[PDB]
């Protein structure tokens, strides 16, 4: 629904010219959740905007829905508002109004709407996981719910798109881990497509379907999220627990490693796991099978993306036939196998 | 005595005038807001370089010398330049630089472009964001105005020294050339509740 | 020429007030901050509640009100109850609440006991932990009675009346009687200019 | 060089008594990096304090270093307390002076030398390494490096014991590694005893030699950091890595969990192999034995203490018996094991 096409915007001091994007085409489809993720301070921040043109694009044309924004017609824009609604950085509430309050704050400026403001509002109370218990205090409110004030207010028109700026970067993780999913299920239920930029990949693994890497304005990388491997930046593919088994595994366990075979010694095995399906009974199974011992040295298992990645450091021991014959044996039923060196 | 409840009555009758200086005319350079053209809504062409300037030293000005100068407007402005219902004028200007400001800072201390950033959301153009400002400027404008007061009745004490009558001009005319324990020493104890209680209708 | 000077002069030994009080009176009662709740050093108890509360009441007390009524209390203390040797009197009183809360948001705002780590140091609270706060607290105290002052000079101004001396009385008695577009501008722009110094002549 | 015992200490409200310490005893040798680790506010946070006898315990003996310190003296405490250092929870610099100015502090102090004062800043500055660059510019620096000013005046007066407060509490991995390495130097060399104290027990398998978990003002376990296995607060004993917990990050797999015990499903084991050693394959050896399969969904592994941590979380697959078997068997062999619920 969500298209953007040459978005360049640049920044003008008067004396200086600043580029703050150049040339970004990004292609979001409907009823996904999308995550433009890229370095801290990069710019991230202006592309977010140009989606309902808070910021306009110098060059490219943004369609949303369907529509176009030439920025001469400022009727025409306030209308496509109320279909993509926004989310903060910070929680952005109004001191003023209780939390009943903020969310009928929208329906009020042009819709004017007697009663469906109970009807929307208590829905989305209801939605959000916040509303029965917590209707009646403003501004003071324990930190998480607070952002879900604001969700409920960006639902509130009842819009096809739903834009985020690090919502759960402020939050705690017990928190962040908390937003995303309602972010989901609102996303299961309203069938409601999602634009998401973020400092972190954590955001990213939980909720994102598609996720673009920016860094200085320019767009390194698009794609699937399972497939997202691509042009070396690995470091943000890094920072899930792959900043744990890969560049860690432990420590000063190294020494202990050589560069290449000696005598009487076992091969360290890096086993990375497909898309397999959860019974995975592979490391047992070739115990049982080859006679082979598997002492792990590392390893973890998450839902990212929509497919399944298991990852293991491991030492695995065996005869020198047996050990090579079960490399092969997980190689068939889809086990990446490599050899860091042997310990 | 019977001239205490006179006194008192005179004082307040100084902030019954204080609310139409106090915010129509201190307002008009709450606009100021407006003039710090970083954005913030309008701003063309520099206003602010001396528009809060000149605010600035009518506040740096002293009370007193204030208003005797004011005194040939005060003359011609209203028939008696003597008078305290006409002491109410030289009285509004002294406030408005000062409250002026007030106005500035209190929208200032406020929760920045986030609320802005409301107009993404609703439609919200020039009107009616104008409406969500208000809500937020209030609790601000009001402790501020509560502030305001207090300052300025005990501005008018001065004038009962002088220009005007007032629960000062007592405490003058009995305390000054007097000395009477008996009213100057309750004039004090009198104006001491008269600000707790500008203080407390600020809830 | 010679109608402006003898007065600015004296107007100056407004400053010559503070010297003799921001000393012995501010900092002295700046005593507050043992008190302020935990005992930040052994000197706390229930007077807090009060001593904070008279700072209060004297604060609530308006300028040539509080003057006045010190006027026989001005008399009794090596007063002439006229003057400027006695009018500064009543000037260092109504600025001892201005000055003493000065003091106490200047030692609050620095980094508590995390300092008193000091004394984890070895630092012996005297001089040596007493001294070593200021450091940390004079660019606080600087600007506070810089403040003082322009307030203690306005404070004249509204001297200018029985209790007092100087050039208020000079603005005063011009002013109040006796208008001159000419002479009574110079109060003013004398005045004005004056205020501004005191600010820059801090720093 | 640093006992505290029987030492008690508790706080009077007027209307309540509040108990904070209740009879602890340490026993700090010399040269060693000791950590004592707590819950939040279990009074470790008040406790660093009794040793330089900033608190005044209410009972026990504090000696350090030779002479016990009793509140009575301040004089003959000052005398001391320039020989005990410690280093501060937040920073605690002066932002009137400069880094020279603020480690010089204490030189300037009880000392009052010409020459003195400028050489130990300089040479101590270079210790911490603010100060061939950082003379001059004053209070305005990195957090690590405030730090490091901070530390830097703790050296300043050349102290038999430092102690360490929170020291890597307010900075990021990437300065706390860097900062607690930096302790670790001056321990090796500068012959210096450290008495620390933290939230984390990252903080702990870096630097510390001897530990004490301490809950309710009582010490539960005191000992090496290796033979740190024994009761209770394998959390933290399982400080862990962040690879073991994100397993349930995705937490879609821990709503997955039935806590309920019920027919026809599995369970999810938290195994933690106590010092058995790598030649632990237990695991493998379960499988060819019990005839039961091992989906791990989690593990890791490190040497804290020169030996290794190890801690699992995994699905075991069987028929009722063979897991009992299993667990069982694994039990045996010293690996504790907890049923958490069931997949």
């Amino acid at each position: 629904m969500i298209k953007l096409s040459n978005i360049t915007k640049v920044f003008h001091q008067g004396t200086r010219t600043i580029q703050a994007l150049n040339n970004v085409s990004l292609h979001v489809p409907a009823g996904q959740i999308y995550g433009v993720i890229g370095a801290s301070g990069a710019g991230k921040s202006t592309l977010i905007r140009c989606v309902n043109l808070l910021e306009r694009p110098t060059e490219g044309s943004v369609l949303v829905d369907g529509q176009e924004l030439t920025t001469l017609s400022e009727s025409e824009l306030t209308k496509a508002r109320r279909q993509i609604g926004m989310i903060f950085q910070h929680f952005n509430l109004l001191s003023s109004r209780t939390v009943f309050g903020n969310v009928a704050l929208p329906l009020e400026l042009d819709n004017t709407p007697k009663d469906e403001v109970k009807r929307r509002v208590t829905e989305l109370l209801s939605l959000v996981g916040l509303g029965d218990k917590h209707d009646s205090y403003p501004s003071n409110l324990s930190g998480g719910q607070k952002q879900r004030v604001a969700i409920a207010r960006a639902l509130a028109s009842n819009p096809k798109v739903l834009l985020c700026d690090e919502a759960t970067s402020a939050l705690d993780p017990a928190t962040t881990r908390s937003i995303l999913e309602l972010l989901k299920d609102i996303n299961r239920r309203l069938g409601l497509t999602i634009l998401l930029i973020t400092h972190e990949m954590d955001v990213v693994k939980r909720i994102c379907d598609c996720v673009a890497v920016i860094s200085n304005g320019e767009l390194i990388e698009q794609d699937t999220v399972s497939e997202v491997f691509s042009h070396p930046k690995t470091p943000l593919a890094q920072k899930f627990i792959q900043s744990t088994l890969h560049l860690d595994i432990p420590e000063d366990y190294q020494e202990r490693l050589q560069a290449e075979p000696f005598t009487d010694c076992v091969p360290m095995l890096r086993l990375e796991f497909t898309g397999q399906s959860v019974d995975a009974p592979l490391l047992s199974e070739t115990a049982r099978r080859f006679n082979v011992n598997n002492n792990i040295i590392s390893a973890q298992m998450d839902y990212a993306g929509g497919v399944k990645f298991g990852i293991m450091l491991t030492e695995m021991h065996g005869t020198q036939q047996d050990t090579q014959a079960a490399i092969a044996w997980l190689q068939e039923h889809h086990v990446k196998v490599e050899v860091l060196g042997y310990v | 005595m019977w001239l205490l409840v006179r006194g008192v009555w005179e004082t307040l009758a100084m902030t019954f005038v204080s609310g139409f200086f106090g915010f129509v005319i201190g307002l008009p350079v709450g606009v100021l807001l407006y003039v710090t053209r970083p954005g913030q809504i309008i701003a063309n062409a520099k206003l602010y370089r001396t528009v809060s300037a000149i605010v600035n030293i009518f506040r740096s000005i002293p009370f007193i010398i204030l208003l005797v100068w004011m005194i040939p407007f005060t003359r011609v402005i209203v028939g008696t330049s003597i008078g305290l219902q006409a002491a109410i004028v030289p009285l509004t200007v002294g406030a408005a630089p000062f409250i002026a400001r007030m106005v500035e800072n209190a929208l200032l201390e406020i929760p920045t472009g986030l609320i802005e950033a409301s107009r993404a959301m609703g439609a919200t153009p020039m009107q009616i964001v104008r409406k969500v400002l208000l809500p937020e400027a209030l609790p601000g404008l009001v402790n501020a105005a509560t502030i305001t007061l207090i300052t300025l009745v005990g501005y008018s004490a001065m004038g009962g020294a002088v220009g005007a009558g007032g629960l000062g001009q007592i405490g003058y005319q009995y305390g000054y050339i007097g000395y009477n324990a008996t009213v100057m020493n309750t004039v004090l104890v009198l104006l001491v509740i008269l600000v707790y209680l500008i203080q407390f209708a600020g809830d």
